[PDB]
């Protein structure tokens, strides 16, 4: 999970 | 009239803007995962009549030229567009690679006076980016009409959020998207497919990760219309 | 999972009117008249769907976050779901009360779900009448854990950016346009649906007429923002 | 008609  | 006509020779284009790497000077980091987002919405729409591009690794200036021919183009014998939009963002603006944009001067080139042949048909913008840097942790349990009519702003997220996106399945936005419209994009209304889009990203997804403070979040996507009709994919 | 919010409650809910009509004069803002036709539409079609209604006239903004922080912190476990209407002055992002201007974030994020955990999963249904910037627009001529901000629905009466417009004898052009759909498909649509055809008449039965310089013939579109989980329906069957 |  990463945040975009 | 209570739906959008479809009786035109196509359903439109779908334009979709991907864009994976930054410039170095902006400290942004790489999005991956994004290609599975795009070719999922590309398939799905695809599959639903659209004439599809695809565009990677869009600057401002770029993004503005690709978005200025189309809003000039002729769209007579188009029953809508549809515009995806894959990228990092904050408030209220969107990245190309090499910058920042308001997103308003985007989705204004398609403002009724500014494009006359989309007039009355529904402008469809799916919108995968950052809005903010909060973190939701969630919680147990002959006529005239307004130059901003018909347009549909479907946000991954609340503004002032992240939006989250997964590396070997995409954003959960688009992927919950994709879900949907497969299963349900030649039954429901479109407002109706996007409560369904709101509920998977709501309880599905939860995010992991070592970063401190971003672990066990949530998110909701935001679905703005200013539409005066039922959106339909199938007569 | 469930298709649609659940009206298995006692009550179907509370709703809250704040109808702000006289300003401060130091304010430099003009009195608000036709909001009482507005508010009192409002209630008579809430009042049917078997909503209590409570209107509030004429509050500041000390005053109205103390109404709406003792609506979040009561007891909603007998209740379906949660209805706030706001009528008054506003610009980009605020909402005036009589004496001043506040964050709409302000008064919508007392009931996120950590903040009140009895309207936790329930619809929590905002109508704001309320110009949002001072853009007009001239028209052109045709042919398990959620997230706490789930569950929200903000149906704004115009455009970010934009004027919002209201007549003087017959009320604003979204309150009005409003209470005819409700009342003409309250128990037939669901609330999305409902809100497109407000969308609508909106848009085309609504034009302006002012000597006001620069005022004349403008157009308003209302702008629905929902974060809704489920479908809305306001009767148990249709 | 008037704005609010």
């Amino acid at each position: 999970d990463e945040v975009d | 009239a209570f739906r959008y006509s479809l009786n035109y020779p196509n359903i439109g284009h779908c334009i979709i803007i991907n864009n994976k790497n930054f410039d170095r000077r902006t400290g942004m980091n790489p999005r991956n995962g994004t290609d599975v987002d795009a070719g999922n919405v590309m398939n799905v729409f695809r599959k639903l009549g659209y004439i599809v591009k695809v565009y990677n690794d869009q600057t401002v200036a770029q993004i503005m030229q690709v978005l200025t021919t189309v809003a000039h183009d002729d769209h007579s014998r188009c029953a809508s567009l549809v515009c995806v939009l894959l990228s990092h963002g904050d408030e209220g603006v969107f990245f190309g690679t090499d910058t920042s944009v308001d997103l308003k001067s985007l989705t204004s080139l398609f403002r009724g006076d500014r494009c006359p042949s989309l007039v009355g048909k529904p402008k469809l913008f799916f919108i995968q980016a950052c809005r903010g840097t909060e973190l939701d942790p969630g919680v147990e349990t002959r006529e005239r009409i307004p130059v901003e009519a018909d347009f549909l702003y479907a946000y991954s997220t609340v503004p002032g959020y992240y939006s989250w996106r997964n590396t070997m399945t995409g954003s959960w936005f688009i992927q919950s998207l994709c879900e949907m419209m497969t299963k349900y994009g030649s039954e429901l209304e479109l407002l109706q497919i996007m409560t369904r889009v709101n509920h998977k990203v709501a309880l599905d997804f939860e995010s992991t990760s070592n970063m401190p403070g971003f672990d066990a979040k949530k998110q909701i996507p935001c679905i703005v219309s200013m539409l005066t009709k039922e959106m339909y994919f199938t007569p």
